């Protein structure tokens, strides 16, 4: 797992308007914090949105030691 | 997790409408991220079951894979993993946590 792989797998799936991925593992590629903004999140309660992000990074999840999805926002939540 | 542990975890997360697997107990959280979620559930006056993963390594590791969320606290609502501390905080700030607790309590 690298930051670029986290970013690409989330991008191809979630079509984000903004994505942030932060490696918090010291560049080890083992733990991340993630913020996503997408119109795909509209119409979905947060549990369903969390499932979309988890399905997007399904391969990475098998290896990483932490994940902190912080935001899974509509553009309207991102910019009130 | 083994299939027995998975079956136990499925029953365990469904046992109460809101279940919080955390570092410590609801009166004595042992970590600030765990305390933040307990205070949110008290702000919203949610009855819940608190479970101390610091004293059960097999539970801790099984839950990490079951929720696919390797850190604690882990909050489950309606028998489904809702989120970790960051998901829960943003849900408290948007009202979405209250919507999910309401969904579970009314189901």
């Amino acid at each position: 797992v690298t930051k670029e792989q986290v970013e690409a797998s989330l991008t191809s799936k979630l079509k984000p308007i903004h994505l942030e991925v932060i490696d918090i593992s010291g560049g080890c590629g083992s733990s991340f914090e993630v913020e996503v903004v997408s119109e795909q999140f509209e119409g979905k309660r947060l549990l369903e949105r969390h499932r979309m992000v988890n399905a997007a990074l399904e391969e990475e999840m098998k290896e990483i030691h932490a994940l902190s999805i912080k935001k899974a926002q509509t553009p309207q939540q991102w910019k009130p | 997790l083994t299939p027995q542990l998975k079956d136990t975890l499925e029953k365990l997360v469904n046992s109460e409408k809101v279940v919080l697997f955390m570092k410590g107990t609801r009166d004595f959280p042992m970590c600030g991220f765990s305390n933040t979620v307990v205070q949110i559930l008290k702000n919203l006056n949610v009855p819940f079951e608190d479970v101390n993963i610091l004293e059960n390594e097999m539970l801790r590791q099984g839950l990490k894979e079951y929720s696919n969320w390797p850190t604690f606290p882990q909050l489950y609502i309606g028998g489904e993993f809702f989120g970790g501390c960051d998901i829960t905080l943003e849900a408290f700030k948007t009202g979405e946590l209250q919507e999910e607790v309401e969904k579970a309590m009314c189901s």
